[PDB]
């Protein structure tokens, strides 16, 4: 697994590879690994397969309840908070093997500049969490990869679309130095999948534009 | 010397009357795009309109702090439901039940009876085809199925007569707006909380129409 | 006697919680251009009826002091917890508001003796923000009105709350809403006063006390 | 054990096998793996014989309970949800050794085209659930030899006769590569059993269709 | 639920709270130069109405001695644990005060008599600084109040209260103010007194009695 | 990591340095260690970055809210205390890894002499404190260098300015002699922090100023 | 660590040693070990730091208490008890590695021959305690040393001030033989505390009288 997000100016992206193993064997083709939490956050969750859904599934209820009682979101502050907690409520399991760590993406409508108010925010197995300043993360198996080629192209991310295209290459490399992720597969025709925040809100970046990208990629290397 | 029990309980219900009577009167009416919520409400703070659930609306009159602990311990019901089952499986029909049960327990063990009256609302979801289903729970337990409107609070009847004369199936929203708010006057553009069961957005239908959008429709 | 008029014991209740709060020292708050205003009748030195509650949000109460005081310290308790769970900006003087009017009606309902009390719980913007001041006033049932201008609690009300409705003027800097404040109060003497403010330009904790020979240069 | 479970335009069917063991020893040569816990769901259960008989009893009292009290089933994605629980509930048990596994195959009524409103689920011990879309799925100690039958002989699937040869086939191949599957006893005259589920319901495949299959099958390959 | 009208026991209540008070000895304490002096009518030799409660903070009542008896006990406890929590310069007479007046008002609401007693609690600065001494009267409902010079508790307080409005005189020593307090009182005898003080030049714990000898000496 | 802490004639001075790692990974490069608890007290914390987090957040709610309830802040020796207790409170947990030891910097504004009024604690594990007399203390892997470092630099400190050149120092031969304390990133421009207290309270010293000290202590070593 | 107690004609003298140890490492220069948990006793506690300090705290808060409730200090004999039980209390972490063990000294007020209301008590970790009535005790890892020291040195005690000066020897030879007990420091001039109960009540030996016998009695060594 490996699930990269990256800002942009005036915005943040974050996509994730499909594949999920049990060993050796490759058990899922077309798992979805990013999540839509609410209208200015998704959240990636690396690990074990169950824990990561049911994670991202009662942190989606929780904000949007809160949502619904006070009649206003909480500010990023307490969504980092209340996502923190979580993670450190899975510590003990986390021990005993169940472990998942979740990157949360978010753009804040309070932030005074509108061009960097995007977000990244990467967690540990403790709960301590960190605001991610260098422009880029990841997680998952792929994490050190995918990081380490995000590092050389990301002077190339100068808008929503460039920075797509950054994400899918750096997932490429993730799969194609690592055996657990999944790389664009052109036989089946299933390509990462990835969300884009802007000022608008989260939407699901449609298929066929991850599609092109990565055939683009592909013809690139050969 | 002791008095009576069935007396008492006259004089409980004559004081529910009472309190249900010296309130602020709300409207909720079908129309072509789902329901349409119009309460007569000063305060900015204070409301009498909630969102429950996804399709779920919910409208009262009486006492706030009581009507204001139901819409809580509704929102309460049914996101522990969902969370369980799923967001399809709450009903309206299944919350105005619960309340009328509550209340009704609550009053016989209890104190002083919720001066309170209920109206749940729902409508079909997306890309799909249904009427709109109004209830109205009163302070008792009792609940009545209504087909067109509700009112609730203060002097009932003359607001449902003018309502009796200028309601319209499939009424737009600026018409449902005129007939609602001049059935209530039986006013002015401050002081009123108006809110819709749009069935026609995709999840969450409960929508509030405040400002210079809703002076421009009045 | 045994089998009585519940609406008779109810209505001889609320008459003693009236001469309660008839029989108190009076206060008021009001709006002014830095935020608001609190100006007590209060002889001793050691007990208070105004208090910092949050942040931006005070509070000020006239009645039976054990009980105002009380409620004062369950306040301050439902806060902070708040604050450490969510935040601090999270705390609003709304909420709170409606916490204690929720509190005293059951309360009321199932104690013994009605709380003799009044409150104000008051809220200004944050800094560098522009925002109304809110108050609101709950009263000894749990009823709650939101106030644009002025409270006045506690005493004989009806004087001190005509002669703010002459001299109330928005945007009345710190001395002239001050003056209109004794004055209408008066309806005294340096000695024996407390008064505050929610200064609305303060950085963070907006409440702050106004005593001795800064108070005598101010009147 | 070994149940395979595959659809067909217009419906699912679902079969296993019949035999029991303890170690290398032969236990039970008629023991009934696959249920029909509702009007269009049957459920086939692998692992320890007494956890499964339980697991698909205690379902079924579910399935129709929730039905009585709201005078309206659960949506299939309902029932994939509690079944997920249960299995969930027996996580601790199954690390002791009583493992039970599920697969699900019901016909969602509600689904927009009746073509491909067939549904197989598969489940693993920790409760995480994966709707199957290759179109065929098993379960047991004989499911790779199942599975990989099944994904040479599936283009010969075209009705709910083709469907079904393919599932005794599948089974047969199980039970010809594993020990612990039992194939067609034609000595005793025991067979697999089979459930079809299509717009209409659940009805059980009649013992003869199935001894007529399995005999087909037996002559082409001598 | 009962018949006698509420407010009509509530004032049977309080008559009785009030005859239970005046039938009891009188005790009187008032600032003097060195600190606080506590003189009360006491002829048994056990039994005492003044108390140390900690290091600065003393201790007088008047009324029914087992009920006042186990609030002595009730405040000490208090303090030692709160001392031992934070510090000792934390627990001041103030803190004290507060507690005994809103347990004893929870408790009179609660109960079935309500404590025919009256409280003073006082205290003086530590060793080397300069403060006032602080004299705190409670009484039987929870009513708490702030007295400048002198506190006189049960039996008939009019007339000792009004010797001591004539006699008092601020920063006299030990042997005026004990002068003073008993003359005010008899409004006696050496025997059947208890005497003592807060004495503000020790170091750590003030309180003192001044018994037998020493104090015949000094009358 | 490393916090040191020296008392100057009218004040104290507390700096730490920004590094924090995941064994020989090197994980944050701006972590901030010295926070102000209160108007007079600044707290520096070494060890688990989350429990470090936890309880210097914790402990200025504590001492705040007793300052609101009873209006009038504890004593120097009252804070001592509660941090002590909160500290003996972890220990459990810090026998389980998760060790958290905390160094307390204050200006008592009771004490008699202003020009001595500054006050240093340190704790171990267990909770006991110690009242530092001999002018200075710190805490973490590079403690001992930095204590070894002020010994002999600690004539030179006179006054503000000098204690904080003094401090900076001292952070500098701790991170020059362990791998684990970060020193002055002059690439990316990341200096150690600091706070200052005095009569006047505590403020945290600008980064313009720590950038010359650190500029000027390189610059004396080529 | 090490504290020695000698009864004297008319009166008991009680003195501990000032450092205090991690381990090889010397780290505290001036602890006290004797305090005066009332105005006849005093309380030397040996071993771990925090253990010994709550100790000597509580036991002198609960012998107020009572003497508050009751208006009459306890006897000798139920001080002893108390601490007993203290002690007693502490067995489960004296097993774990937290052991204080106590030495008890006081003025028996209510003896019959004033010249021997003298009273030194010692305790095991099982609360057990026993009477001394050779004259003298100590406790700690030089407590050896010092006995061996005062068994031949206590022939010359005859008043209050030769008691002090044998029990400052004592400490001088515990400390010249074991290397955890520190002697005293002319250089920062350091020296053991003492205290001093005789009829009048206890107070403490001010320093300078202990720095002339340490003095007089290192000049007598060299």
């Amino acid at each position: 697994t490996t699930i990269v997000a990256l800002k942009y100016p005036g915005g943040v992206v974050m996509a994730g590879d499909r594949r999920s193993t049990q060993g050796n064997m490759i058990s899922g083709r077309d798992v979805r690994k990013v999540y839509i939490t609410d209208d200015y956050t998704a959240t990636g969750i690396a690990g074990t397969a169950a824990v990561a859904v049911e994670f991202a599934r009662l942190y989606a209820v929780e904000l949007e309840h809160y949502e619904k009682l006070e009649g206003v979101p909480l500010t990023f502050a307490g969504k980092i908070n209340r996502l923190a907690i979580m993670v450190r409520g899975n510590l003990a399991a986390a021990m005993q093997g169940l472990l998942a760590l979740p990157l949360l993406a978010g753009y804040d409508i309070h932030a005074s500049d509108p061009q960097s108010a995007g977000r990244i925010v990467s967690f540990d197995a403790a709960g301590g969490w960190n605001i991610e300043e260098e422009g880029y993360q990841a997680v998952g198996s792929g994490s050190l990869f995918a990081k380490s080629s995000m590092k050389k192209l990301y002077s190339q991310v100068t808008d929503g679309d460039s920075g797509l295209r950054v994400a899918v290459e750096a997932l490429y490399d993730a799969a194609d130095d690592d055996s657990a992720t999944g790389g664009p597969d052109l036989v089946r025709g299933i390509f990462p999948t990835a969300v884009i925040i802007d000022a608008d809100g989260a939407v699901d970046v449609p298929e066929s534009r991850i599609a092109e990208l990565a055939r683009a990629i592909i013809e690139s290397r050969s | 010397y002791f008095i009576s029990p069935e007396q008492a309980m006259r004089e409980r219900s004559e004081l529910a009357r009472k309190g249900i009577a010296r309130a602020k009167s709300v409207v909720a009416l079908a129309y072509a795009g789902g329901v349409l919520f119009v309460a007569e409400n000063p305060s900015r703070s204070l409301q009498k309109i909630s969102e429950l659930y996804d399709r779920v609306g919910f409208a009262a009159a009486g006492k706030f702090n009581e009507f204001d602990n139901l819409r809580r311990g509704g929102i309460q019901f049914a996101d522990t439901r969902g969370y369980a089952y799923d967001r399809r499986d709450v009903t309206g029909r299944q919350l105005a039940n619960v309340y009328a049960q509550t209340l009704g327990t609550i009053f016989t063990e209890q104190a002083k009876p919720y001066e309170v009256e209920l109206c749940v609302a729902e409508v079909a979801h997306y890309g799909e085809t249904k009427r709109p289903e109004l209830y109205r729970i009163t302070y008792d337990g009792s609940i009545a199925d209504e087909p067109h409107f509700v009112v609730m609070g203060g002097t009932t009847e003359p607001i449902a007569n003018a309502l009796k004369e200028s309601y319209a199936e499939n009424a737009s929203l600026t018409d449902a707006l005129r007939i609602a708010v001049a059935a209530l006057r039986a006013l002015g553009v401050a002081s009123l909380e108006v809110a819709v069961l749009d069935a026609n957005r995709p999840r969450r239908a409960f929508r509030r129409i405040t400002g210079s959008a809703l002076q421009a429709l009045l």
